[PDB]
């Protein structure tokens, strides 16, 4: 199989010299894959189901039915088949939104991308703390790469950007994973959260933990990698980071940290909403001043983020599944934005100012439906899954600390003024003089747009729908005694 | 005559309008609900009701005066 | 709706120098007419008829506008290079 | 009145004065149309739509309330303000 | 220049124009400009806080200086909730005793219970 | 319909994780048993309520107080607190 | 538009317009005497309440 399927990549490549057909049938098949996956995924059982093992001493490339496991462990619960259900969506979509603007090196290009986005859907699968960190740091070369030969006039100092801040944070998620593994001599996240360590030794861990989780999400105040490092990086590239690699972080929290210090996470929780609180503010005012469109949109992410967290150390059920629903609708509008600022327009003007931008209505009056209806999803309109999700997370913040979350009820209206200040001065207005007439949006833009819009819709009125992956792991970490 | 706890529960009474004559009330919404509270209709029961609330107010300013006249 | 021709716009701006008292003559006022010359208009005086010209077509005249028009052709081109008249 | 307006900008609300020269029949269309769907899902709403009251009898009401009672009283329950 | 905000900001700038800021709403509307809408002219300097003073800044207002519509804004809610609060003092009373319900005020019908009568129930 | 055997954390070894997986499991079960009561409560007092309209305080009082008893009692509240703590010292 | 500076003449309204405000007026004139008829001592405020 795997031979024959080279040989066909192989022919593929000599005779059509562009390998990036291959790659969206290829994706696709794997969404496929993915959706079989979950036909055959049992639901009335806390357990992990499609389990594998790769690197095991006695096959070391194969998989190991061995009484002795010292490879790398993978393996799908309900929270990992969400978010991996979500990466092989948005896959595909992410190869077909610069289907036409790269003209060089294409193919080198597409591969850059698919690779990233097959690491980070493998980092779902990881069971054990080494593979999960060994998948989590995987993409940082690629990134790098990505960003630097494909990315706008500042991309170098984008790509050394987000290769810096994310490997200043692992090595400190990497000083806890050493920690674990040198006092428990065990990994694995099957039963981790049977291991009760000291309060000091769990006090002391979860500081290398939330460090990582604070450069990752972002959070305030380390946060000012990102707006650059979506700025410069092509299209691929921020779609991909929004949508899939910020997601990373708060699975990290929920499979990581919660299981293991509870008691240390119980100590330290006001710290927590200290820093999302600040986020979230901080973040959402100083978006008003900024001139670039795709700066703006990064900046939207932090708040959301923000909301997320606040959610997801909430010890409550209701904070929990909030936080999981926020990140799926984040993952579904945000890459639309994205979408939009630095793929429509900025193909088409190959500019990022917003004062050259004005009253787009008159000459693309569908572009601008499409701007009016995703901001009004990205800043919380309900029957949208981003409404549910900051919902369900204030709640559960608002329960964990009322005074905090009650405050944080202020994102609501700090979202809508970012926003709607942005697209009021894009849809409206006389056309600019700067900028001339171009096409409207086309079929492929369209097309996307309408795939992410469906979904969040679909989830914003009946979020319900996602409960049956998700009802063992809204209990599976909350500490009541 | 005052009505039964039993029979103004019965008759699904508003709390602030059970009184010493939700007997007339009871009637008087019956005839409201026949008609379709038009304003025309009901004039007999509606002008009861209204007869007993005259002497319902009525002690009300004279325990006011009674009150008054103490201090 | 309603459209204005320049010869409408000249016959209401002979009307309405008609009117005006301090002007010398009604019958010397002439579509090349100069105010300041002919009819003998004070400074203040042609101000008084912008400002009523400005009143009886619904305008608006920016101040660097108004002490240019001399003539009353030069009135009347102007209000019909107006759209909203 | 009106004004020169670009042919090629398409959008879905038609853009400017925008009156098809078949309207009439799209028109019916849009009608049938109309009629199907409001008249499939006022049937289809039909079963989940009930009174407020008379749906449950006082019997069921008030052996609620007595359970509700025998419930209260065999953990330890006061009333509100009982103190 | 003229703003604190904008003074602020001297030392920050090296080699850029430090622009007089001048807001584009009251800039006259009856000069030609490049864009009509935005009252500009192709290739003017921006201020450095420019977009404070644009078009699209929030509007303002010239016939009270701000400290004076602060002193009428604060003077109206004064005087009118102290005039309220000492009207409060020369008020009528009175003529008819607050009405009273059966049964203790109904305090069964409002629930309550015989251990808690005060909670719940009327005038009596 | 599954009925699976419960399990409790106390009596296990936690070496065996079949066992460990089931106390955890029923754990989770019986707290949802717990919600679908108090939901059955509600239920109850709604219908209470909208049936009694002016007199519902005297008619729901025992369904109100018995609601707002059992909301903060039956909620979720997770195994970890329970497994990683033994009440007994 | 015929005469400038000068008298108006008088408007021309329609029929139908015509028609229309004597049938309001009419109508809000007559309502208005009807109710204060009916309703004179309530709404002017007669037979007072409290014991003489
Ligand atoms: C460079 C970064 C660091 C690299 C570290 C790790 C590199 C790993 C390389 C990729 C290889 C993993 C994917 C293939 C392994 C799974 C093969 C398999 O057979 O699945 C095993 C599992 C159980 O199967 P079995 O027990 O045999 O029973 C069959 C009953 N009919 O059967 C199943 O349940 C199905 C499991 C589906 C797994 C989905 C995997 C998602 C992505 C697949 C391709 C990813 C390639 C990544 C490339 C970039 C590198 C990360
Ligand atoms: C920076 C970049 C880092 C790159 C990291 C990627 C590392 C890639 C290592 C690949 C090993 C993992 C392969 C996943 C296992 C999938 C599999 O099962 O392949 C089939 C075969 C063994 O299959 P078997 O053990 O019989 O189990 C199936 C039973 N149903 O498997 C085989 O026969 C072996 C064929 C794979 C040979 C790979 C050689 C290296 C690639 C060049
Ligand atoms: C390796 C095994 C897994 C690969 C999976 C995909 C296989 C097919 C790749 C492909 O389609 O072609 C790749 C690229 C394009 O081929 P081509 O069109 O010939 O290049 C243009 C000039 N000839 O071929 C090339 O152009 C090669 C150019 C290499 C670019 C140099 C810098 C990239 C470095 C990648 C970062 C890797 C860091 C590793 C660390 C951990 C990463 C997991
Ligand atoms: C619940 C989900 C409901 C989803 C509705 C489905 C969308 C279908 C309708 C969109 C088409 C409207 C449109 O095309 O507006 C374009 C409009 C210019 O169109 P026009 O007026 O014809 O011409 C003026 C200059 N050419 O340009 C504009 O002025 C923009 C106005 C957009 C109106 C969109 C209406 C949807 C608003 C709800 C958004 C909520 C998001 C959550
Ligand atoms: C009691 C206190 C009242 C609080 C009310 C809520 C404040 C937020 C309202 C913001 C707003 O509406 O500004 C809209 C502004 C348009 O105002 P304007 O230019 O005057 O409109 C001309 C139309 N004739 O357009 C703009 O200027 C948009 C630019 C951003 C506006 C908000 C700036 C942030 C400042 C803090 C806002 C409040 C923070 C939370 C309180």
């Amino acid at each position: 199989i795997l031979l024959s399927s080279l040989y066909l990549f192989n022919r593929i490549l000599a005779w059509q010299g562009n390998v990036k057909h291959f790659y969206l049938f290829a994706s696709n098949l794997l969404l496929l894959f993915i959706v079989v996956l979950y036909i055959n995924f049992n639901t009335f059982s806390n357990s992990f189901q499609f389990n594998f093992e790769l690197f095991n001493s006695l096959n070391p490339f194969g998989l190991s039915n061995s009484d002795i496991s010292n490879g790398l462990l993978f393996g799908i619960d309900g929270l990992s088949l969400t978010f991996i259900l979500l990466t092989v969506l948005l896959i595909p979509l992410t190869l077909l939104g610069n289907w036409y603007n790269i003209n060089f090196n294409s193919n080198l290009y597409y591969t850059l991308v698919l690779a990233i986005g097959l690491v980070i859907l493998l980092n779902f699968w990881a069971l054990d703390y080494i593979s999960f960190y060994i998948l989590f740091e995987a993409t940082l070369p690629l990134l790098f790469i990505l960003i630097h030969i494909y990315g706008s006039s500042d991309s170098e100092r984008a790509s050394f950007y987000v290769l810096m801040f994310t490997l200043s944070g692992s090595l400190f998620m990497l000083l806890s994973i050493v920690v674990i593994s040198i006092v428990l001599n065990t990994t694995n996240f099957i039963n981790h959260n049977l291991f009760v360590l000291s309060l000091d030794l769990q006090t002391i861990i979860w500081l290398g933990l939330f460090i990582a989780i604070m450069v990752k999400t972002p959070l305030f105040p380390i946060h000012v990698w990102l707006p650059v490092v979506h700025s410069e990086s092509p299209l691929a590239g921020s779609m991909i980071l929004a949508g899939l690699i910020l997601k990373l972080a708060l699975y990290a929290i929920l499979r990581l940290l919660l299981p293991l210090l509870c008691e240390a996470q119980i100590l330290y929780t006001p710290m927590i909403y200290i820093i999302s609180l600040l986020t979230i503010i901080l973040t959402s005012l100083a978006t008003l001043r900024q001139i670039d469109l795709k700066v703006i949109i990064a900046y939207s992410s932090i708040s959301h983020m923000g909301i997320a967290i606040l959610g997801v150390c909430s010890n409550t059920s209701l904070g929990i599944y909030g936080s999981i629903v926020l990140g799926v609708a984040h993952g579904f509008v945000s890459p639309a934005l994205f979408l939009i600022v630095g793929g429509i327009l900025y193909d088409r003007y190959h500019i990022r100012i917003v004062n050259y931008y004005k009253g787009l209505t008159t000459y693309m009056p569908q572009l601008a439906t499409y701007i009016i209806i995703l901001s009004f999803a990205n800043i919380g309109t309900p029957l949208t899954g981003n409404f549910t999700g900051e919902f369900l997370s204030l709640q559960g913040g608002f329960i964990r600390n009322p005074i905090i979350g009650g405050i944080s009820c202020i994102s609501v209206l700090l979202a809508a003024i970012y926003q709607l200040k942005l697209t009021n001065k894009l849809t409206g207005g006389i056309s600019s003089i700067y900028m001339h007439r171009t096409n409207d949006v086309t079929i492929r833009e369209k097309f996307i747009m309408n795939i992410l819009i469906i979904s969040t819709l679909i989830i914003g009125i009946c979020p319900q729908i996602m409960y049956n992956l998700l009802y063992w792991t809204v209990n599976n970490y909350i500490y009541i005694i | 005559p005052l009505l039964s706890q039993e029979d103004m529960k019965k008759h699904k009474i508003l709390l602030a309008y059970r009184d010493r004559c939700a007997a007339l009330l009871v009637p008087l919404n019956e005839c409201r609900k026949k008609n379709y509270y038009m304003p025309w209709a009901c004039g007999h029961e509606r002008h009861e009701y209204e007869m007993c609330e005259v002497a319902d107010f009525q002690r009300r300013v004279k325990a006011m005066d009674k009150l008054k006249a103490e201090k | 709706a309603h459209v204005l021709t320049k010869d409408m716009i000249q016959e209401r701006i002979v009307a309405l120098l008609e009117s005006f008292d301090k002007v010398n003559d009604a019958k010397n006022i002439t579509a090349t007419a100069n105010l300041t010359s002919d009819l003998g208009l004070d400074s203040l005086d042609v101000v008084e008829v912008v400002m009523a010209i400005e009143e009886e077509f619904g305008l608006e005249i920016p101040d660097h506008d108004a002490d240019e028009i001399k003539t009353v052709q030069q009135a009347i081109d102007y209000v019909s290079a107006q759209p909203a008249a | 009145g009106r004004y020169p307006f670009p042919k090629d900008v398409i959008s879905m609300t038609g853009g400017w004065w925008a009156n098809p020269s078949n309207w009439k029949l799209n028109g019916l269309f849009a009608t049938g149309i109309a009629v199907g769907l409001a008249l499939w899902v006022s049937t289809a709403t039909l079963p989940y739509t009930r009174r407020r009251e008379g749906i449950t009898s006082e019997s069921d009401i008030s052996k609620w309330n007595a359970a509700a009672g025998v419930w209260r009283e065999r953990h330890g329950k006061i009333s509100t303000g009982e103190a | 220049i003229r703003a604190s905000f904008d003074k602020a900001e001297e030392p920050m700038l090296g080699d850029y124009p430090d622009i007089d800021p001048f807001p584009a709403q009251l800039k006259n509307p009856y000069k030609k400009y490049d864009d009509q809408q935005d009252r500009r002219n192709l290739e003017e300097p921006l201020s450095v806080n420019d977009d404070l003073y644009d078009m699209w800044s929030p509007d303002r207002f010239t016939h009270f200086k701000n400290q004076d519509a602060l002193k009428y804004f604060i003077g109206f809610l004064t005087i009118f909730f102290g005039a309220s609060y000492v009207a409060t003092y020369f008020v009528p009373e009175k003529a008819a005793i607050p009405r009273e319900f059966p049964y203790e005020g109904l305090w069964k019908e409002s629930g309550g219970t015989e251990k808690s009568k005060a909670f719940f129930g009327q005038r009596s | 319909h599954q009925r699976p055997e419960l399990v409790s954390f106390d009596d296990i070894n936690y070496n065996d994780h079949k066992k460990v997986r089931e106390a955890q499991e029923s754990y989770t079960r019986e707290q949802f048993i717990r919600l679908e009561a108090l939901k059955t409560v509600r239920k109850a007092l709604e219908k209470c309520y909208e049936e009694s309209g002016p007199n519902h305080f005297e008619d729901c009082k025992n369904l109100a107080e018995q609601y707002l008893d059992m909301l903060p009692t039956h909620r979720l509240q997770g195994y970890l607190g329970y497994q990683r703590n033994d009440p007994s010292k | 538009n015929y005469k400038w500076n000068g008298p108006l003449p008088r408007p021309h309204v329609s029929a139908g317009h015509r028609i229309a405000t004597k049938f309001l007026g009419a109508t809000m004139f007559f309502w208005m005497f009807l109710r204060i008829k009916e309703e004179y001592p309530a709404m002017l405020g007669l037979h007072n309440f409290y014991p003489p």
